[PDB]
């Protein structure tokens, strides 16, 4: 994943 | 994941974490923890703190982040390490 792909999973 | 309640408890960031979001845009004193990481998130794309190969991965050794956190670096796959960062910098 690039890192705001891992990032957003932060907002679920 | 991380509760949806805890997601949404408001905090109040200490001056330098303050100083960290506002310099990306915020405008607020108070903040909940999901909008603290939003803000958070967008300091470390500015920045590219993160490595290249391997995204998730974060070296702040140099940069105020570090200072905060106190760590060289993380994981942004370890949401619970990213609460606990933050905890640790709210008044
Ligand atoms: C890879 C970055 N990204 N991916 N999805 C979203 C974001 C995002 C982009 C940016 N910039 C390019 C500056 C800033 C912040 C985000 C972001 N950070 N967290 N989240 C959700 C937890 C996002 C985000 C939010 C949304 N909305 C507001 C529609 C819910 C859409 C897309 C991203």
């Amino acid at each position: 994943l690039t890192f705001a792909e891992y990032w957003a999973q932060l907002a679920s | 994941q991380i509760p949806a309640s805890e997601q949404e408890t408001l905090v109040r960031p200490k001056p330098l974490l303050l100083k960290l979001l506002k310099s990306v845009g915020a405008q607020k004193d108070t903040y909940t923890m999901k909008e603290v990481l939003f803000y958070l998130g967008q300091y470390i794309m500015t920045k590219r703190l993160y490595d290249a190969a391997q995204q998730h991965i974060v070296y702040c050794s140099n940069d105020l982040l570090g200072d905060l956190f106190g760590v060289p670096s993380f994981s942004v796959k370890e949401h619970r390490k990213i609460y606990t960062m933050i905890y640790r910098n709210l008044v």
